[PDB]
């Protein structure tokens, strides 16, 4: 689990 | 000074890139009194989103250093409250002058995901009872921007898409629950290919965007 | 708290990137009245020279949208110098309160005053009028003492001679407006780096090498 | 113009 992405960025 | 100019010094800020600066002139903004506009929304985000996001960093940086075989936790310490602080001034700002302070859906949803992603922050840091707290507060707020979002908004609006995105990484990466995770990202995905016709010039390249954090998501859970 | 600790912080805050903590870490270091070592050193100007780099980029783009002339845009630019100037102004009393001359070695002393000559340098970009005159005067005073110590202590390879000649070069071009002299600076630091390479083992060779670039690329595009 | 560090 390298962090997962989120938005805004 | 005049809400015209603090808006116009954030403009400059992000320009010159010195977000903590951006931020304080949006909070000024915001406390004139009178609600954004979809500009001014966004501002209010990327400032506080680029403070927060060298200070998650950094915490991450050092909590990790921690863990892996005096001074690191007294540091991380000081990270970590200073990270606090900014997120309970983003959502008491958002509590008693954003949200449900206006009327259209998309302000409302977009307060509220707000809120989620905060409290959200909170939680990455905080530890039993105080977390789990934390962890309900983010989930009654995502949740609620979800509800009118499903209501108000197609499956291609780029607000709704970004608020699914969010409450999909609060599921894998908070609720402990990757089960539901995954299946609200695929699900929020498919929706949102087979409508993609026709979604208009107007937020394409942001809802294009979003679907394709959605997919690095999946792959990155499974 | 203990020096040791403090440089463990630094260590850390460079780590997760936060450069002002670092910086603040290193001034207490300093503060403690011991020597930095070469190690303490750099981290000490990586701590400011990423904190003043920013407030600089910051105030270039600032600048650039005010268009150096032709509201708002006025105020801000300003707020953005204040601090610079206060940045650079912390540095140059840790550097004349304690840093420079309570030091032994060449090496230490021509970094000290090198450092003391970039942070003029940068309180010079902002700086108009008489101001900028009298500014880029101390500048180069500092700049020069450590030229004169490198010339007399190190060789022609020494990565800190480099450096400092690099940014005192920069220093012609950039804000003294004497280009020829920026240029000749250049090509004789260069040149003499060059006929005493065939015998600077890789001991120090890729510093020198690095820096040895830097002044090309500035000698190629001053021309 | 370079100048070190950068
Ligand atoms: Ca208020």
């Amino acid at each position: 689990m390298a962090r997962s992405h989120s938005y805004p960025a | 000074m005049e809400r015209a100019s603090l808006i116009q010094k954030a403009k400059l800020a992000e320009q010159a890139e010195r977000y903590e600066d951006m931020a304080a002139f949006m909070k000024g903004a915001v406390e004139k009194g009178e609600e954004l506009s979809c500009e001014e929304r966004n501002l209010l985000s990327v400032a506080y989103k680029n403070v927060v996001g060298g200070q998650r960093a950094a915490w991450r940086v050092l909590s990790s250093i921690e863990q892996k075989s005096p001074e690191v936790r007294e540091y991380r310490e000081k990270v970590e409250t200073e990270l606090q602080g900014v997120c309970d001034t983003v959502l008491g700002l958002l509590d008693s002058h954003l949200i449900k302070e206006a009327g259209d859906a998309e302000s409302r949803v977009f307060y509220l995901k707000m809120k989620g992603d905060y409290y959200r922050y909170l939680a990455e840091v905080a530890t039993g009872d105080d977390k789990k707290r934390i962890i309900d507060s983010a989930r009654s707020a995502y949740q609620e921007a979800m509800d009118i979002s499903k209501k108000e908004m197609p499956p291609t609006n780029p607000i709704r898409l970004g608020l699914a995105l969010n409450f999909s990484v609060f599921h894998y990466e908070i609720a402990n629950s990757p089960e539901e995770a995954i299946s609200l990202a695929k699900t929020t995905f498919d929706e949102a290919m087979a409508d993609l016709h026709t979604l208009s010039e107007d937020s394409y390249k942001d809802s294009t965007l979003i679907m394709q954090l959605l997919r690095d998501n999946l792959t990155l859970w499974t």
